[PDB]
Protein backbone atom coordinates (compact mmCIF):
# COMPACT_ATOMS: atom_id res chain seq x y z
CA UNK A 1 0.00 0.00 0.00
CA UNK A 2 0.87 3.71 -0.15
CA UNK A 3 3.45 4.31 2.58
CA UNK A 4 3.87 7.69 4.28
CA UNK A 5 6.92 8.41 2.13
CA UNK A 6 5.02 7.69 -1.06
CA UNK A 7 2.09 9.92 -0.06
CA UNK A 8 4.69 12.54 0.84
CA UNK A 9 6.28 12.30 -2.60
CA UNK A 10 2.89 12.78 -4.27
CA UNK A 11 2.06 15.83 -2.14
CA UNK A 12 5.44 17.31 -3.02
CA UNK A 13 5.10 16.63 -6.76
CA UNK A 14 1.57 18.08 -6.85
CA UNK A 15 2.67 21.30 -5.15
CA UNK A 16 5.79 21.63 -7.33
CA UNK A 17 3.57 21.44 -10.42
CA UNK A 18 1.04 23.89 -9.01
CA UNK A 19 3.92 26.32 -8.51
CA UNK A 20 5.36 25.87 -12.01
CA UNK A 21 2.32 25.43 -14.24
CA UNK A 22 0.00 28.43 -14.41
CA UNK A 23 -3.40 27.27 -15.72
CA UNK A 24 -4.31 30.93 -16.26
CA UNK A 25 -1.35 31.41 -18.63
CA UNK A 26 -1.01 35.05 -17.53
CA UNK A 27 2.68 35.23 -18.48
CA UNK A 28 2.07 34.40 -22.15
CA UNK A 29 1.39 38.09 -22.65
CA UNK A 30 5.09 38.77 -22.00
CA UNK A 31 6.20 36.72 -25.03
CA UNK A 32 6.86 38.21 -28.44
CA UNK A 33 3.41 38.33 -30.15
CA UNK A 34 2.12 35.43 -32.26
CA UNK A 35 1.78 35.98 -35.99
CA UNK A 36 -0.71 33.84 -37.89
CA UNK A 37 -0.80 34.79 -41.58
CA UNK A 38 4.36 31.61 -43.34
CA UNK A 39 8.05 32.64 -43.01
CA UNK A 40 8.41 31.18 -39.49
CA UNK A 41 5.86 33.74 -38.33
CA UNK A 42 5.20 31.77 -35.12
CA UNK A 43 8.84 31.17 -34.14
CA UNK A 44 9.37 34.34 -32.08
CA UNK A 45 6.24 33.64 -30.02
CA UNK A 46 6.65 29.87 -29.61
CA UNK A 47 10.40 30.21 -29.05
CA UNK A 48 9.69 32.53 -26.09
CA UNK A 49 6.96 30.15 -24.97
CA UNK A 50 9.29 27.13 -25.02
CA UNK A 51 12.06 29.13 -23.33
CA UNK A 52 9.70 30.17 -20.52
CA UNK A 53 8.59 26.56 -20.24
CA UNK A 54 12.19 25.39 -19.92
CA UNK A 55 12.53 27.66 -16.89
CA UNK A 56 9.34 26.21 -15.40
CA UNK A 57 10.39 22.60 -15.98
CA UNK A 58 13.64 23.40 -14.16
CA UNK A 59 11.70 24.82 -11.24
CA UNK A 60 9.66 21.61 -11.10
CA UNK A 61 12.71 19.39 -11.35
CA UNK A 62 14.33 21.10 -8.35
CA UNK A 63 11.47 20.02 -6.08
CA UNK A 64 11.56 16.33 -7.10
CA UNK A 65 12.22 14.32 -3.92
CA UNK A 66 15.87 13.32 -4.13
CA UNK A 67 16.88 15.46 -7.12
CA UNK A 68 18.93 17.66 -4.78
CA UNK A 69 21.26 14.79 -3.90
CA UNK A 70 22.53 14.53 -7.47
CA UNK A 71 25.58 16.58 -8.51
CA UNK A 72 25.29 19.79 -10.51
CA UNK A 73 26.62 18.04 -13.63
CA UNK A 74 24.04 15.26 -13.48
CA UNK A 75 21.26 17.78 -12.77
CA UNK A 76 22.26 19.77 -15.88
CA UNK A 77 22.56 16.61 -17.97
CA UNK A 78 19.11 15.34 -16.94
CA UNK A 79 17.39 18.65 -17.63
CA UNK A 80 19.16 19.30 -20.90
CA UNK A 81 17.90 15.99 -22.29
CA UNK A 82 14.48 15.90 -20.57
CA UNK A 83 13.33 19.50 -21.01
CA UNK A 84 11.66 19.14 -24.41
CA UNK A 85 10.01 15.87 -23.37
CA UNK A 86 8.65 17.34 -20.13
CA UNK A 87 7.34 20.40 -21.96
CA UNK A 88 5.52 18.09 -24.40
CA UNK A 89 4.13 16.21 -21.38
CA UNK A 90 3.02 19.20 -19.33
CA UNK A 91 1.35 20.58 -22.44
CA UNK A 92 -1.19 17.73 -22.35
CA UNK A 93 -3.01 19.83 -19.73
CA UNK A 94 -3.87 22.57 -22.25
CA UNK A 95 -4.35 20.20 -25.18
CA UNK A 96 -8.02 19.60 -26.07
CA UNK A 97 -9.23 16.84 -28.39
CA UNK A 98 -12.27 18.89 -29.36
CA UNK A 99 -10.30 20.74 -32.05
CA UNK A 100 -6.88 19.10 -31.67
CA UNK A 101 -5.12 22.16 -30.27
CA UNK A 102 -3.39 23.62 -27.22
CA UNK A 103 -5.95 26.00 -25.78
CA UNK A 104 -3.97 28.24 -23.45
CA UNK A 105 -6.81 30.40 -22.15
CA UNK A 106 -7.58 32.56 -25.20
CA UNK A 107 -7.81 32.79 -29.00
CA UNK A 108 -4.36 34.36 -29.36
CA UNK A 109 -2.89 31.66 -27.12
CA UNK A 110 -4.69 28.74 -28.75
CA UNK A 111 -2.28 26.84 -30.97
CA UNK A 112 -3.25 24.24 -33.57
CA UNK A 113 -1.47 22.14 -36.18
CA UNK A 114 -0.90 25.09 -38.50
CA UNK A 115 0.32 27.50 -35.83
CA UNK A 116 2.71 24.95 -34.38
CA UNK A 117 3.89 24.26 -37.92
CA UNK A 118 4.81 27.93 -38.48
CA UNK A 119 7.99 27.78 -36.38
CA UNK A 120 10.62 25.86 -38.36
CA UNK A 121 9.56 22.31 -37.52
CA UNK A 122 7.94 19.91 -40.03
CA UNK A 123 5.10 17.37 -39.73
CA UNK A 124 7.83 14.80 -39.22
CA UNK A 125 7.63 16.14 -35.66
CA UNK A 126 4.18 17.74 -35.36
CA UNK A 127 2.11 14.78 -36.55
CA UNK A 128 3.71 12.40 -34.03
CA UNK A 129 3.43 15.11 -31.37
CA UNK A 130 -0.34 15.47 -31.74
CA UNK A 131 -0.82 11.72 -31.89
CA UNK A 132 1.08 11.57 -28.56
CA UNK A 133 -1.13 14.27 -27.05
CA UNK A 134 -4.24 12.35 -28.10
CA UNK A 135 -3.08 9.02 -26.65
CA UNK A 136 -1.84 10.54 -23.42
CA UNK A 137 -5.14 12.41 -23.10
CA UNK A 138 -6.90 9.07 -23.61
CA UNK A 139 -5.20 7.61 -20.55
CA UNK A 140 -7.12 10.06 -18.34
CA UNK A 141 -4.35 10.13 -15.74
CA UNK A 142 -5.03 11.43 -12.25
CA UNK A 143 -3.11 14.65 -11.72
CA UNK A 144 -1.11 12.53 -9.25
CA UNK A 145 -0.03 10.21 -12.06
CA UNK A 146 0.73 13.15 -14.37
CA UNK A 147 3.28 14.72 -12.00
CA UNK A 148 4.90 11.37 -11.18
CA UNK A 149 5.40 10.75 -14.91
CA UNK A 150 7.08 14.11 -15.48
CA UNK A 151 9.30 13.45 -12.44
CA UNK A 152 10.13 9.93 -13.68
CA UNK A 153 10.79 11.40 -17.12
CA UNK A 154 13.36 13.86 -15.75
CA UNK A 155 15.28 11.42 -13.56
CA UNK A 156 16.10 8.81 -16.22
CA UNK A 157 19.50 7.06 -15.74
CA UNK A 158 20.06 6.41 -19.45
CA UNK A 159 20.16 10.05 -20.53
CA UNK A 160 23.30 11.07 -22.49
CA UNK A 161 26.20 12.02 -20.22
CA UNK A 162 24.77 10.79 -16.93
CA UNK A 163 27.49 10.07 -14.37
CA UNK A 164 26.20 8.57 -11.13
CA UNK A 165 23.51 6.61 -12.99
CA UNK A 166 23.15 4.27 -10.01
CA UNK A 167 21.93 7.23 -7.97
CA UNK A 168 19.72 8.55 -10.78
CA UNK A 169 18.20 5.07 -10.99
CA UNK A 170 17.68 4.74 -7.25
CA UNK A 171 15.93 8.13 -7.22
CA UNK A 172 13.76 7.14 -10.18
CA UNK A 173 12.86 3.73 -8.76
CA UNK A 174 11.45 5.50 -5.70
CA UNK A 175 9.17 7.58 -7.91
CA UNK A 176 8.44 4.63 -10.19
CA UNK A 177 7.58 2.45 -7.19
CA UNK A 178 5.35 5.20 -5.85
CA UNK A 179 3.50 5.34 -9.16
CA UNK A 180 2.95 1.61 -9.59
CA UNK A 181 1.55 1.62 -6.07
CA UNK A 182 -0.64 4.70 -6.55
CA UNK A 183 -2.28 3.10 -9.58
CA UNK A 184 -2.96 -0.13 -7.66
CA UNK A 185 -4.56 1.66 -4.70
CA UNK A 186 -5.99 4.91 -6.08
CA UNK A 187 -6.83 4.24 -9.73
CA UNK A 188 -9.86 1.94 -10.00
CA UNK A 189 -10.42 -0.49 -12.89
CA UNK A 190 -10.84 -0.54 -15.81
CA UNK A 191 -8.90 2.71 -16.22
CA UNK A 192 -6.11 1.12 -14.17
CA UNK A 193 -5.79 -1.74 -16.67
CA UNK A 194 -2.12 -1.89 -17.63
CA UNK A 195 -1.93 1.83 -16.89
CA UNK A 196 1.72 1.67 -15.84
CA UNK A 197 2.90 -0.10 -18.98
CA UNK A 198 0.88 2.42 -20.97
CA UNK A 199 2.54 5.32 -19.14
CA UNK A 200 6.02 3.88 -19.60
CA UNK A 201 5.34 3.41 -23.28
CA UNK A 202 4.63 7.14 -23.41
CA UNK A 203 8.14 7.70 -22.03
CA UNK A 204 9.50 5.77 -25.00
CA UNK A 205 7.28 7.87 -27.29
CA UNK A 206 8.85 10.97 -25.78
CA UNK A 207 12.34 9.65 -26.50
CA UNK A 208 11.29 9.33 -30.12
CA UNK A 209 9.83 12.84 -30.17
CA UNK A 210 12.99 14.12 -28.48
CA UNK A 211 15.16 12.50 -31.16
CA UNK A 212 13.16 13.98 -33.99
CA UNK A 213 13.08 17.37 -32.26
CA UNK A 214 16.86 17.35 -32.17
CA UNK A 215 17.15 16.85 -35.93
CA UNK A 216 14.54 19.55 -36.54
CA UNK A 217 16.56 21.82 -34.24
CA UNK A 218 19.98 21.32 -35.83
CA UNK A 219 18.22 22.14 -39.11
CA UNK A 220 16.35 25.25 -37.94
CA UNK A 221 19.44 26.40 -36.05
CA UNK A 222 21.70 25.92 -39.07
CA UNK A 223 20.82 29.32 -40.48
CA UNK A 224 22.25 31.97 -38.08
CA UNK A 225 19.41 34.10 -39.39
CA UNK A 226 16.99 31.74 -37.62
CA UNK A 227 19.03 31.10 -34.45
CA UNK A 228 18.50 34.83 -33.99
CA UNK A 229 14.78 34.45 -33.37
CA UNK A 230 15.45 32.06 -30.48
CA UNK A 231 16.27 32.89 -26.85
CA UNK A 232 19.62 32.47 -25.06
CA UNK A 233 18.25 29.72 -22.80
CA UNK A 234 16.87 27.77 -25.77
CA UNK A 235 20.21 28.01 -27.58
CA UNK A 236 22.14 26.79 -24.54
CA UNK A 237 19.73 23.94 -23.75
CA UNK A 238 18.90 22.73 -27.27
CA UNK A 239 22.03 23.83 -29.12
CA UNK A 240 24.23 26.91 -29.61
CA UNK B 1 29.32 21.04 -21.22
CA UNK B 2 29.22 24.51 -19.66
CA UNK B 3 25.59 25.58 -19.44
CA UNK B 4 25.84 28.82 -17.41
CA UNK B 5 22.13 29.59 -17.58
CA UNK B 6 20.96 26.03 -16.93
CA UNK B 7 23.57 25.82 -14.17
CA UNK B 8 22.39 29.09 -12.58
CA UNK B 9 18.69 28.14 -12.73
CA UNK B 10 19.36 24.80 -11.04
CA UNK B 11 21.51 26.22 -8.23
C1 LIG C 1 1.99 25.41 -26.71
C2 LIG C 1 2.44 23.97 -26.13
C3 LIG C 1 2.40 23.98 -24.61
C4 LIG C 1 1.05 24.23 -23.88
C5 LIG C 1 1.16 24.14 -22.38
O1 LIG C 1 2.28 24.26 -21.80
O2 LIG C 1 0.11 23.91 -21.76
C6 LIG C 1 3.99 23.67 -26.56
C7 LIG C 1 4.47 22.23 -25.99
C8 LIG C 1 5.05 21.41 -27.09
C9 LIG C 1 5.63 22.64 -27.96
C10 LIG C 1 6.38 22.26 -29.31
C11 LIG C 1 7.72 21.43 -29.01
C12 LIG C 1 8.60 21.20 -30.36
C13 LIG C 1 9.03 22.63 -31.04
C14 LIG C 1 10.00 23.59 -30.06
C15 LIG C 1 10.30 25.09 -30.69
O3 LIG C 1 11.43 25.59 -30.88
C16 LIG C 1 8.95 25.87 -31.04
C17 LIG C 1 8.06 24.98 -32.00
C18 LIG C 1 7.69 23.50 -31.45
C19 LIG C 1 6.94 22.88 -32.57
C20 LIG C 1 6.75 23.66 -30.10
C21 LIG C 1 5.47 24.54 -30.26
C22 LIG C 1 4.71 24.86 -28.92
C23 LIG C 1 4.33 23.55 -28.10
C24 LIG C 1 3.13 22.77 -28.97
Amino acid sequence: KLSEEQQHIIAILLDAHHKTYDPTYADFRDFRPPVRMSPLSMLPHLADLVSYSIQKVIGFAKMIPGFRDLTSDDQIVLLKSSAIEVIMLRSNQSFTMDDMSWDCGSQDYKYDVTDVSKAGHTLELIEPLIKFQVGLKKLNLHEEEHVLLMAICIVSPDRPGVQDAKLVEAIQDRLSNTLQTYIRCRHPPPGSHQLYAKMIQKLADLRSLNEEHSKQYRSLSFQPENSMKLTPLVLEVFGN
Amino acid sequence: KNHPMLMNLLK
